[PDB]
RNA sequence: CGGAAGGGCACCACCAGGAGUGGAGCCUGCGGCGCGCUACACUGACGGAGCCAGCGAGACCUUGGCCGAGAGGUCUUGGGAAACUCCGUCGUGCUGGGGAUAGAGCAUUGUAAUUAUUGCUCUUCAACGAGGAAUUCCUAGUAAGCGCAAGUCAUCAGCUUGCGUUGAUUACGUCCCUGCCCUUUGUACACACCGC
C-alpha cells in the first residue's frame, strides 16, 4: 500500500499490467494484520497499481 | 360543526382523523370550504361543505396555527402561526400557491380589511402590524405596549407594570369602513386604534 | 473572387496517431473481454 | 489627527507609496527584475517593468502592517493565484518566493521593517511613522 | 515507436493465447 | 423576490429588470456586478451623446419599442397559418427589454465596438424611432405581419 | 483464487422467461399483494 | 458529543453564567 | 486547402431564417406567363435580394 | 394497554409532569427549588402566556412549547454568556 | 402501448401467435449477450 | 395611425381557446360604454389598459 | 360562461328574441324559469352598457 | 364540434 | 459605564456584529471607515440606512461593525442589515421610542429587508 | 420545533425498541401457537388513510442521463413530484420536505450517467433504505415507447421471506399508492432472486383464454445494502441493519 | 363489444423562453449508442492591485529561517478559493482566443535497464470561425457560471458525493392539440342547484 484513506487503499507492486489486474479483479485480499478485502478496479495511470 | 339558523339544526360534523382539537376557524365566502387550524398538528384542515369529507391538509407552518381568515373579495386566506409567520394561501383553481411573510414574533391574532386587501396581525411584542397582501409587504404597524392597563395579581410577587402578563392583544378586529381597529386581550383594557394614521382613538376599561 | 480547392478521400504525425488509436482500441477491447471472462 | 492605511484606501496608497519609493531611489532592486516572471502560473512578465518591483514592495509593506508579522511562505501563499492547465480543470499555484524575499530583504535594508520573534517579519517604528506620514499625504492629496 | 509496435504485437499474441485457452 | 407571484415583475424597478435581462447568455450568467457596470457606463454614454436624461431615454425607448399586435400560429388542422391578436402590457414590456438586450449583444458580438456603447446607440435610436435599430425593425415586422393577415 | 462477494447476475432469456411465467401465474390467480384500504 | 450538540436545548441555565520570559513570569 | 474558412456550410433550416431582410421570392413555373428578366430586375427596387 | 392505566399512573408520574420538574429535565433551572423560585419571580411562559404557580401540570404540546418570558434578566444573561445578545429584540 | 397490444390481440397456430406476441412485445432483449453466455458455458464444460 | 385604448373588464374563462391566446372583454377608455371582445397573447389580468389598432373587429374563438 | 362570452350585439338580438316569445305566450309558460334566469343574468352582466345606450324601440321592448 | 355559447350565437 | 447595544445582521451565510455606542459619530467596518467597503458598486447599497434616515443621529452615535463569512454581496447585505438593526435598537434603549417608531417606519417603507431577514426557505410543488 | 424533533425522535427510538422486544416474545410464543391448534408502526398509523406523496430528486448537478432516470422513476410511481436539486443542503432539503408535508423521498446517485444508488427515506423520522441499483435500462435509453399508462398499479412481491424481506416489502408497498381498482391495468413486479430484487412494469390483458403481458417501464436490478433508523440528514442514526462485505461467508449468505 | 356527454391532471401536452447533446479536441461507459471536461475570445485576454467562504479531524503535516527564474532542495517548530473587483496593455486579424504536437534544457521520485514517471522553462501555434438532420431536459436561490474538501463495508479515483460562492430571462395560465385519468343511482344532512 502507498496511499490509504478510511477503508480504501492504493496497492502498488503486485502485478505488472492493467490487463493482469483486470483478470484478477474481485479477489479476497487479506493483509498481515488479518483484515479482509478485494481488489476493486485496476488503477489507470500507473501501470499495475 | 356546521349549523343552520333557519331550521336550527346541525348540517354536519366535520372532523379530522385523530380527533384533534381545533383552535381557530374560517369559512369561504361562497360557504363552500371550511378551514380549521389546530394546535396539536399545525396543519390547516380543509373540508368541503356539500360533500363533507375533508379535502386536504394545507401544511407548511411549523408550530401551532394561531388564526385564519378569508379575504372575501379575492377569496384567499391568511393563516398566522407562532412560527413568527404569516402565510397567504390561494387555494382555488389549479394553482395551490403560497406566500410566506415574517413578523418579528409570535403572531397570535389576525383580521382582514373588509375590502380584502390588507391583513392586521397582532404579535407578542404587542405591535399590531398591518400588511398589504398582493405586495406581501408591510404597510405599517401600531405599537401597543404602553397604552395597556394590565392588572396586578394578589398572589404575585412583582408589579403590574414590569410584568408582561398581558402586554399583548389576543383579539383584533377591523371596522367596516376599514379605518378603525378594536383590540382586546388577557389585559383589563379594550383599546380602539385606527389604521391609516397609526394612533389610538379610545381606551375602555 | 479567389477560388479554393477542397481536400477529400504530416506523415509521421498520422502514423503515430494511427498507432496510438489502434493500441487504445485493442487495449480497451482486451480489458472488456478479460473482465467479462473473469466475471 | 492621526490616521493610517486603515483609514486610507488600498490602491491609492499603494500607488502613492510606490511613487515615493521611485523618487527616493534607495531600494536596491535586483539585477534581473526585467526577466523574472513573478509566478509559475503566470504566462508573461509584468507590463510596467520600470516600477512593478516598487509596487510589490509597497503592497508588501501594506500587507505586513495590516497584519503584524508574515513569512515569505505566507506572502507566497497570499500572492500566488490560480493557473489554467487547459483541457484539465485548474489548481492553485503559489507565487515567486525569490521576488518576495528580495522585496523583504530590501525593506529590511531600508529599515522599514524589523525582525520579529517567534520567527517572522514585523513593521519597524520608523517605517510605521513614515507610513502614517504618507497616508496623511495621500489623504490631503485633495488639496 | 518500434518498441511500442513490437510490444503491441506481443500483447495481441497474448490475446489470442487467452482465447485459445478459452 | 420578483418571481414568486404573477406580476411582481410589474412591481420591479425597470432598471434592475434591464440589467438582469442584460446578464443573460452562457458566459454571462451570474455576473450581476458586471452587468451593473455595463448599465452604468451605458447611462453615462447616453447623457454624453444626448444631454436630456438617461433614465428618460431608457423609458422612452422601452415604451416606443414594445410591439402592439402579433400573430399566433393557428394549425387549422394542418393548414398552418397566422392569426393576428393583441398583446398584454406585461408581454409588451418583456419583449421590449428582450429586443433591446439581444440587439445590443448581437451588434457587439463580433465588432470593434463594446457592449456599453452599442447599448447606448441602440437605446438612443430606439427613443428616436429611427427604424435603424434592431428593436424597432423587429417591432415593425411583427406589426406588419399582424396588419397583413388580420 | 477466491472471490469476496456475490457476482451481480446477468439477465438472460431463461431467467426473464421464468420471471414472466411467474407473473402470469400470479395474475391469472389474481393473487397479488397490494396496499388495501383500511376499512371502518 | 454530537448527539448532545444536536439536542443542546438552547435555553439551559447554569448559574455560573455570571463570570525576558522568566522576568515576565516572575512579574506576573 | 487554404485553411481560411469553411466553404460548403450545411446550415440549420430554413431559408427564410437564413435569408436577407428585403426580398422578392419567385419560383420557376413552366405554365406561368413569360416575363423579361432584365426589365424585371430593373423594375425591382434598390436594396433587395431576389 | 389498560393494565398500564391500572398500574403505572402514579403520583410519581404526575409529579414528574409538574412544571418545575419539567423545567429541570428540559433544563431550565438546575434545581427544583431554583425552578420554583423562578416561577415565583415570573420568568417563564408557556405558549403566549406566563405562569406564576408551580403546581401547573403542563400538557404534552405545551410543555414542548415552554420557554422564558422575554426581556428578563435571566435570558439577557444567558445570551450574554453565549455572546449572542441582540438588543433589537430587546432580549 | 396498451392500446397497441389490445388491438393486436383482438386481431389475432394459436400457440405460435402467442409466442410471437411474446417475443415482439418484450422489447428489452442482448442477443449477443445470450450467445456469449452460451459460448462461455461451452468453454467452461470443455475446460 | 389613429389607435385606441381600452380597459379590460373581464377575462372570459372556460371558452375553448388556443393555448397562449386568451379571450377578453374590454370597454373603451375614451367612452365608457362600448365594449369589444378581443384576444390577447401575454399574461393579462383585470382592469389594465390595452391598445387596439382596430375598434371594429371582435375576436372569435381560435380552435 | 356562454352568457358572459356572447358579445353585446348578440345580447341585443337576444332581447329581441325574448320579446318574440312574450308575443308567443305558450312557450313562455312552458319554459318560464329558464328564460327568466337567462334574461336576468344577461342584464345583470351587461347592465352598464345597456343603460348607457339609448334606443326608444329598446325602451318599448323592455317595457 | 363547436362550443356551448358558440352554437348559441350561431342559432 | 458606557451605553452600548449589539445587534446581528445575516445574509445567506454572512454574519455581521454591529456595536453601537454613544460617541463622536464615526462608522468603522473591520477597523476601516465605512467609506471603504470592498465591492465599490454596492457602496451605496451599504450607505442606504444613513441616507434613508439622515445623519445627525449618526453624528451623536458611534458605530462599529465586524463581518465574517459569505461572499461580497452577502457580506454587504449583512452589513446594511446590522447597521439598521443596531441603530434602531440604540434609539429604542436610550432615546425616545417616538423616534424609534419614525426610524422603523422609514426603514420598512424603503426596504423591509433592512430589518427582518429574508429567510429563503424552499418550496416544493 | 427543534424541541419537537428531539422529543419525537427519542420516542420513536423507544417505540422501535419496544417493537423489537415484542417481536422476539412473539417468536417465542409461536411454538405454543402451533400446539393448541400485521403492518409496521408508521404504516399502521397512516396505512390506508392517507395516500403517500413522494419527492424524487437527483443527487447533485445531475447529468442528463440522471435527470432522465429521475423522470422515469417519477412516471413509475403515482403521486410523485420530481425535484431538481441545485445547491440544496440536505438539512434544509429534508426540512422543506417535512414542513411541506411529504410521505417520503427518493434521492438517486449515478456514476457518469449510469445510476448506481437509490435512497428511500420516510419523513416522520422513519427509516431510510440505501439500495445499490446496477442493471438499469431506461425508456429514453430504448425508444419512443408511447407513454406510461399512469393508472394506479397492482403490485407483485416475490420471494421475500425473512423479517428483512418483510421490512423491505412494507417500505416499497407504502411508497406505492393504496387501493387500486379490480381491473387496474398496469402492475409493478418486485422479484427476489439471491438478494437482487428486480422490478418491471407490465401492462396486460386477460386474453380469451389466459393472459398476455407487454413489459414496459425501466428495467433494473437493485439490492439493499443499508437500512438506517433515522432520516437521511442524520448519518449518525443507529443502523437497523447493515450489509457486510468482508465476512468469511460473504459470497453465500442471503439476506445479509 | 362500441359510442356519446361532462370534469380533472402533465415541461411524455399547449403557450413563453432558457440550456444542452449532435460539429472539433480531450476523457470513458455500453457496441455504432451514450455521459463528462477544455475551445471558438472584447460581458475578452494579458499585467499590476484589492480582498470575501463553508463542509471536513485514526517519518505525517508543517510556522519560521537559506538558496534557487521556476521546479525544487537546505536549516529550525507542534501534534486566508475561484469566479470577483481597481487601474494598466491589446485590438479584431483562425490575432494575443485555442495550446494540440514537436525539439531542447532544468530538477524530483524509485531503481539500475543509460529503465520509467512527475514538475518547471524555452522554442514549435494544428483542428476549432458557435456546431446539420434531429433530440432531450427545465419554473426560484430553479437554469447556468465558479472554486474547495472528503473518499467513512455498496458504486466511484482523468470519479463519485458533499459544502461554499455568483444568480437570472419566461410561464405560474389553458384543456385548443397530445396524452392520461375520473364520472354518467346527489346518497350525505339543511339552503340552493340539478334532474332518465
Amino acid at each position: 500500500p502507498y496511499k490509504i484513506f478510511k477503508n480504501t487503499a492504493f496497492i502498488k507492486d503486485m502485478f505488472s499490467s492493467a490487463m493482469e489486474v483486470a483478470r484478477f479483479e474481485g479477489a479476497q485480499i487479506k493483509t498481515v494484520s488479518g483484515i479482509r478485502g478485494e481488489i476493486k478496479r485496476a488503477l489507470s495511470k500507473p501501470e499495475g497499481h | 360543526r356546521a349549523w343552520d339558523l333557519i331550521r336550527y339544526r346541525n348540517f354536519r360534523t366535520f372532523t379530522g382523523t385523530e380527533r384533534i382539537q381545533f383552535n381557530c376557524l374560517a369559512v369561504d365566502p361562497s360557504g363552500e370550504v371550511v378551514c380549521a387550524g389546530s394546535l396539536d398538528n399545525f396543519d390547516i384542515h380543509v373540508w368541503s361543505v356539500q360533500t363533507g369529507q375533508l379535502l386536504d391538509a394545507l401544511s407548511g407552518h411549523e408550530g401551532p396555527v394561531s388564526c385564519l381568515s378569508f379575504s372575501q373579495e379575492n377569496s384567499v386566506l391568511a393563516s398566522a402561526s407562532w412560527d413568527k409567520t404569516i402565510r397567504i394561501w390561494s387555494i382555488f383553481g389549479r394553482s395551490q400557491q403560497v406566500e410566506p411573510i415574517e413578523v418579528y414574533s409570535d403572531v397570535l391574532a389576525l383580521s382582514m380589511r373588509p375590502d380584502g386587501k390588507e391583513v392586521a396581525v397582532s404579535t407578542l411584542k404587542g405591535q399590531i402590524s398591518i400588511f398589504n397582501i398582493e405586495d406581501a409587504k408591510q404597510v405599517g404597524n401600531i405599537d401597543c405596549r404602553k397604552d395597556i392597563i394590565s392588572g396586578r395579581f394578589n398572589q404575585d410577587r412583582f408589579t403590574a407594570k414590569n410584568s408582561e402578563r398581558s402586554k399583548f392583544f389576543t383579539t383584533i378586529h377591523y371596522s367596516f369602513d376599514g379605518m378603525a381597529i378594536v383590540a382586546g386581550g388577557n389585559n383589563n383594557s379594550i383599546c380602539l386604534y385606527d389604521v391609516p394614521n397609526e394612533v389610538l382613538l379610545k381606551r375602555f376599561i | 473572387i479567389p477560388t479554393h480547392a477542397p481536400k477529400y478521400e504530416d506523415r509521421t504525425r498520422s502514423e503515430i496517431n494511427k498507432m496510438k488509436a489502434q493500441l487504445k482500441k485493442e487495449r480497451k477491447f482486451t480489458m472488456k473481454e478479460i473482465r467479462k471472462d473473469a466475471k | 489627527p492621526g490616521v493610517s492605511v486603515r483609514d486610507v484606501a488600498a490602491q491609492d496608497f499603494i500607488n502613492a507609496y510606490a511613487s515615493f519609493l521611485q523618487r527616493q531611489g534607495k531600494l536596491e532592486v535586483p539585477g534581473y527584475v526585467d526577466i523574472v516572471k513573478t509566478s509559475s502560473g503566470n504566462e508573461m512578465p509584468p507590463q510596467d517593468a520600470e516600477g512593478w518591483f516598487y509596487k510589490r514592495a509597497a503592497s508588501v509593506a501594506r500587507h505586513i502592517y495590516m497584519r503584524k508579522q508574515v513569512g515569505v511562505g505566507k506572502l507566497n501563499k497570499l500572492y500566488g493565484g490560480a493557473k489554467s492547465r487547459g483541457v484539465r480543470p485548474y489548481k492553485h499555484i503559489d507565487a515567486s518566493g525569490s521576488i518576495n524575499r528580495k522585496v523583504l530583504q530590501a525593506l529590511e535594508k531600508i529599515g522599514i521593517v524589523e525582525i520579529s520573534p517567534k520567527g517572522g517579519r514585523r513593521i519597524s517604528e520608523n517605517g510605521q511613522r513614515d507610513l502614517d506620514r504618507i497616508a496623511a499625504q495621500t489623504l490631503e492629496e485633495d488639496e | 515507436h518500434t518498441l511500442a509496435n513490437n510490444v503491441e504485437s506481443k500483447l495481441r499474441d497474448d490475446l489470442e493465447r487467452l482465447k485459445k485457452i478459452r | 423576490r420578483y418571481a414568486n407571484k404573477r406580476f411582481r415583475k410589474a412591481q420591479c424597478p425597470i432598471i434592475e429588470r434591464l440589467t438582469n435581462s442584460l446578464m443573460m447568455n452562457g458566459r454571462n450568467n451570474g455576473k450581476k456586478l458586471k452587468a451593473v457596470r455595463i448599465i452604468k457606463h451605458t447611462l453615462d454614454i447616453i447623457n454624453v451623446l444626448t444631454d436630456q436624461n438617461p433614465i428618460q431615454v431608457v423609458v422612452d425607448a422601452i415604451t416606443n419599442t414594445g410591439p402592439r399586435e402579433d400573430t399566433t400560429r393557428v394549425g387549422g388542422g394542418g393548414a398552418a397559418r397566422r392569426q393576428a391578436v393583441d398583446v398584454s402590457p406585461l408581454r409588451r414590456v418583456n419583449q421590449a427589454i428582450a429586443l433591446l438586450t439581444i440587439g445590443a449583444r448581437e451588434a457587439a458580438f463580433r465588432n470593434i465596438k463594446t457592449i456599453a456603447e452599442t447599448l447606448a446607440e441602440e437605446l438612443i435610436n430606439a427613443a428616436k424611432g429611427s427604424s435603424t435599430s434592431y428593436a424597432i425593425k423587429k417591432k415593425d415586422e411583427l406589426e406588419r405581419v399582424a396588419k397583413s393577415n388580420r | 483464487f477466491d472471490r469476496t462477494a456475490k457476482p451481480v447476475p446477468v439477465i438472460t432469456s431463461e431467467v426473464t422467461e421464468s420471471l414472466e411465467d411467474m407473473i402470469r401465474r400470479r395474475i391469472q390467480d389474481s393473487n397479488f399483494d397490494d396496499l388495501q384500504r383500511r376499512t371502518l | 458529543l454530537r448527539e448532545k450538540a444536536k439536542e443542546r436545548n438552547p435555553d439551559e441555565y447554569y448559574h455560573a453564567m455570571h463570570s525576558s520570559m522568566d522576568q515576565v513570569k516572575l512579574l506576573k | 486547402v487554404n485553411s481560411e474558412e469553411k466553404l460548403l456550410k450545411v446550415i440549420k433550416n430554413p431559408i427564410t431564417d437564413h435569408l436577407p431582410t428585403k426580398c422578392r421570392k419567385v419560383t420557376l413555373s413552366f405554365d406561368a406567363p413569360v416575363i423579361r428578366v432584365q426589365d424585371y430586375i430593373e423594375k425591382l427596387d434598390d436594396d433587395e435580394s431576389i | 394497554k389498560i393494565s398500564d392505566l391500572e398500574n403505572k399512573v402514579t403520583v410519581s408520574a404526575i409529579c414528574r409532569r409538574r412544571l418545575p420538574v419539567i423545567m429541570h429535565r428540559l433544563k431550565m433551572a438546575e434545581t427544583i427549588q431554583d425552578a420554583v423560585k423562578f416561577i415565583e419571580q415570573g420568568h417563564v411562559r408557556v405558549g403566549p402566556n406566563l405562569i406564576n404557580d408551580p403546581a401547573y401540570l403542563v400538557t404534552r404540546n405545551m410543555e414542548d412549547y415552554v420557554t422564558w418570558v422575554d426581556n428578563s434578566k435571566i435570558k439577557k444573561t444567558l445570551l450574554r454568556y453565549r455572546n449572542q445578545i441582540d438588543d433589537f429584540d430587546f432580549s | 402501448q396498451l392500446k397497441n397490444l389490445k388491438a393486436a390481440l383482438k386481431a389475432r397456430e394459436k400457440k405460435k401467435a402467442i409466442a410471437e406476441i411474446r417475443e415482439e412485445f418484450n422489447p428489452f432483449e442482448g442477443i449477443s449477450k445470450q450467445i456469449g453466455e452460451e459460448q462461455r458455458k461451452r468453454a467452461f464444460e470443455a475446460r | 395611425t389613429p389607435v385606441t385604448l381600452a380597459k379590460v373588464i373581464k377575462v372570459l374563462g372556460r371558452t375553448g381557446s388556443r393555448g397562449g391566446v386568451t379571450q377578453v372583454r374590454v370597454e373603451f377608455l375614451e367612452d365608457t360604454s362600448r365594449t369589444i371582445v378581443r384576444n390577447v397573447k401575454g399574461p393579462v389580468r383585470e382592469n389594465d389598459i390595452l391598445v387596439l389598432m382596430e375598434s371594429e373587429r371582435e375576436a372569435r374563438r381560435l380552435r | 360562461d356562454a352568457l358572459m362570452v356572447m358579445p353585446f350585439s348578440y345580447v341585443l338580438k337576444f332581447l329581441k328574441f325574448i320579446d318574440t316569445v312574450m308575443q308567443n305566450k305558450t312557450l313562455l309558460h312552458s319554459h318560464l324559469p329558464l328564460i327568466c334566469k337567462n334574461l336576468f343574468f344577461i342584464i345583470k352582466f351587461n347592465h352598464k352598457e345597456l343603460v348607457s345606450q339609448k334606443n326608444e324601440e329598446l325602451k318599448l321592448q323592455i317595457n | 364540434s363547436l362550443k356551448a355559447g358558440e352554437r348559441l350565437m350561431e342559432a | 459605564a458606557v451605553p452600548s447595544v449589539q445587534t446581528f445582521g445575516k445574509k445567506k451565510s454572512a454574519t455581521a456584529v454591529a456595536h453601537v455606542k454613544a460617541g463622536k459619530g464615526l462608522i468603522k467596518v473591520n477597523g476601516s471607515p465605512i467609506t471603504l467597503v470592498e465591492p465599490e458598486i454596492l457602496r451605496f447599497k451599504v450607505y442606504e440606512p444613513l441616507l434613508l434616515v439622515g445623519l445627525d443621529k449618526f453624528s451623536n452615535i458611534d458605530i462599529r461593525v465586524r463581518v465574517t463569512g459569505g461572499g461580497h454581496v452577502s457580506q454587504v447585505y449583512a452589513i446594511r442589515q446590522a447597521i439598521a438593526k443596531g441603530l434602531v435598537a440604540y434609539h429604542q434603549k436610550y432615546v425616545d421610542e417616538q423616534s424609534k417608531n419614525e426610524l422603523k417606519k422609514a426603514f420598512t417603507s424603503y426596504d423591509r429587508t433592512l430589518l427582518i431577514a429574508d429567510s429563503r426557505r424552499p418550496e416544493p410543488k | 420545533m427543534l424541541r419537537r424533533q428531539a422529543r419525537e425522535r427519542r420516542e420513536y427510538l423507544y417505540r422501535k425498541a419496544q417493537e423489537l422486544q415484542d417481536s422476539q416474545l412473539q417468536q417465542k410464543r409461536q411454538i405454543i401457537k402451533q400446539a393448541l391448534a400485521q403492518v409496521d408502526d408508521e404504516y399502521a398509523a397512516t396505512s390506508g388513510i392517507m395516500d403517500p406523496r413522494i419527492i424524487v430528486t437527483t443527487s447533485r448537478d445531475p447529468s442528463t442521463r440522471l435527470s432522465q432516470f429521475a423522470k422515469e422513476i417519477k412516471l413509475l410511481f403515482p403521486n410523485a413530484v420530481r425535484l431538481n436539486r441545485g445547491n440544496y443542503v440536505m438539512p434544509n432539503l429534508v426540512d422543506a420536505c417535512k414542513k411541506s408535508g411529504t410521505t417520503d423521498l427518493v434521492v438517486l446517485h449515478e456514476h457518469r450517467g449510469v445510476p448506481t444508488s437509490l435512497t428511500i427515506s420516510h419523513f416522520p423520522h422513519g427509516p431510510t433504505a440505501q439500495f445499490s441499483l446496477h442493471n438499469v435500462v431506461m425508456r429514453h435509453d430504448i425508444i419512443n415507447a408511447g407513454n406510461q399508462s399512469e393508472v394506479n398499479p397492482h403490485l407483485i412481491f416475490d420471494n421475500f421471506t425473512t423479517a428483512l424481506g418483510k421490512r423491505v416489502v412494507c417500505i416499497l408497498k407504502h411508497l406505492f399508492n393504496a387501493g387500486p381498482k379490480k381491473d387496474s391495468e398496469r402492475v409493478i413486479t418486485f422479484a427476489n432472486r439471491g438478494d437482487f430484487i428486480s422490478v418491471r412494469q407490465h401492462v396486460y390483458v386477460r386474453t380469451r383464454e389466459g393472459v398476455e403481458i407487454a413489459e414496459v417501464g425501466p428495467r433494473f436490478e437493485m439490492r439493499l445494502f443499508e437500512l438506517r433508523l433515522g432520516t437521511l440528514e442524520n448519518k449518525d442514526a443507529d443502523v437497523e441493519w447493515q450489509l457486510r462485505r468482508f465476512i468469511r461467508t460473504a459470497n453465500k449468505k442471503d439476506y445479509l
